[PDB]
């Protein structure tokens, strides 16, 4: 609880590593920043290593660390990512593209050394082939959403749901509902959420000395809903 | 070759110096500067000393890159200056220093923040009042249309909300 608080008390480095398959296609992205979790800042940047990626860049953004949103003074107590840190956690998604194929990740969030590493497992199934996300049809840029965390009293995680809309070159909007559930890795007591809501917002970059397939994300990420 | 030679140990001194303005060494980083490095390196993502400096709170560095040709105005893959860090970590004499010697105060990230949106998001007040004095632009709007005044009430901000509504 404190101790995870304390923890985040700085510019931490993040290290995440990603590999999955979807559709048969095989890709692994590794990507490597910095966290500041008292405004909850993130600066990332990441890379396939395999070639050219089967999947649009946006549709991972939401894949590739809720520890580093910020909560203001009157919401420390309910901060379940900070209080659950020094073993980490667990994140299961489902991500459910509409009229697409749907994405299963499971996720591992530790703290390992002075870094905090994000390990990711995927499995994409059902996808079209002449589809936005196969057919390589989304454009690069990012929204703002709110994702509303609940708890569940029983597994000692918490539960969230929300909506991505991404943006296709069409002007057409498409609808990515994501189901999120966190676990917690160690045996410690931990703090509980009510229910509340995350802010967001991202912008998506691009690196010109880079000749690989890169990403650069700029991210601020805020707490709301309860009133003191 | 004693090109190649020359241009390692460069390199050698710029990482030195990367590191040592990052650790808070201002002995250390007068005696690289003396030496030949330089002062506008920057890492593979662009973050330059001064960036460092200005995040880390440390005055007496960022006074002594300053006289040395450091460029007050650069930006990272992110597009953050050494102002956009400074406000954000709330060093008041850091974005003093900065807007004396002619800091932009209306320069954009990636998501269209200025000093003063981070200023507000953060919640220093002090920070807010210097900004304005040099003429910040209170109807500023990000990529998603926020303004300065609007994260500071979203943001459970009080009296930088009303200091952003007497600037109107």
């Amino acid at each position: 609880m404190s101790k995870g608080e304390e923890l985040f008390t700085g510019v931490v480095p993040i290290l995440v590593e990603l590999d999955g398959d979807v559709n048969g296609h095989k890709f692994s992205v590794r990507g490597e920043g910095e966290g500041d979790a008292t405004n909850g800042k993130l600066t990332l940047k990441f890379i396939c290593t395999t070639g050219k990626l089967p999947v649009p860049w946006p549709t991972l953004v939401t894949t590739l660390v809720q520890c580093f949103s910020r909560y203001p003074d009157h919401m420390k107590r309910h901060d379940f990512f900070k209080s659950a840190m020094p073993e980490g956690y667990v994140q299961e998604r489902t991500i459910s593209f509409k009229d697409d194929g749907t994405y299963k990740t499971r996720a591992e969030v530790k703290f390992e050394g002075d870094t905090l590493v994000n390990r990711i497992e995927l499995k994409g199934i059902d996808f079209k082939e002449d589809g936005n996300i196969l057919g390589h049809k989304l454009e690069y840029n990012f929204n703002s959403h709110n994702v509303y965390i609940t708890a569940d009293k029983q597994k000692n995680g918490i539960k969230a749901n929300f909506k991505i809309r991404h943006n296709v070159e069409d002007g057409s909007v498409q609808l990515a509902d994501h189901y999120q559930q966190n676990t917690p890795i160690g045996d410690g007591p931990v703090l509980l959420p009510d229910n509340h809501y995350l802010s967001t917002q991202s912008a998506l970059s691009k690196d010109p000395n880079e000749k690989r397939d890169h990403m650069v994300l700029l991210e601020f990420v805020t707490a709301a809903g309860i009133t003191h | 070759m004693h090109a190649l030679i020359s241009n390692k140990r460069k390199e050698e001194l710029d990482k030195k110096l990367l590191e040592a303005a990052r650790a808070g060494y201002d002995d250390q980083v007068a005696a690289l500067l003396a030496k030949g490095a330089d002062v506008n390196a920057a890492d593979d993502v662009g973050v330059t000393p001064l960036h460092l400096a200005a995040q880390r709170g440390h005055l007496e560095i960022v006074e002594v890159l300053l006289k040395r040709g450091a460029d007050i105005n650069a930006a990272d893959l992110w597009g953050q200056t050494p102002l956009h860090l400074a406000a954000t970590a709330g060093h008041l004499e850091i974005v003093e220093l900065l807007l004396r010697w002619g800091a932009d105060v209306n320069a954009r990230d990636n998501i269209g923040h200025t000093p003063l949106h981070l200023a507000a998001w953060a919640g220093h007040l002090e920070i807010v009042e210097v900004l304005l004095k040099y003429g910040a632009d209170v109807n500023a709007q990000d990529k998603f249309g926020k303004t300065p005044f609007d994260l500071a009430i979203d943001n459970g901000n009080e009296d930088i909300a009303e200091v952003l509504q007497k600037a109107a």
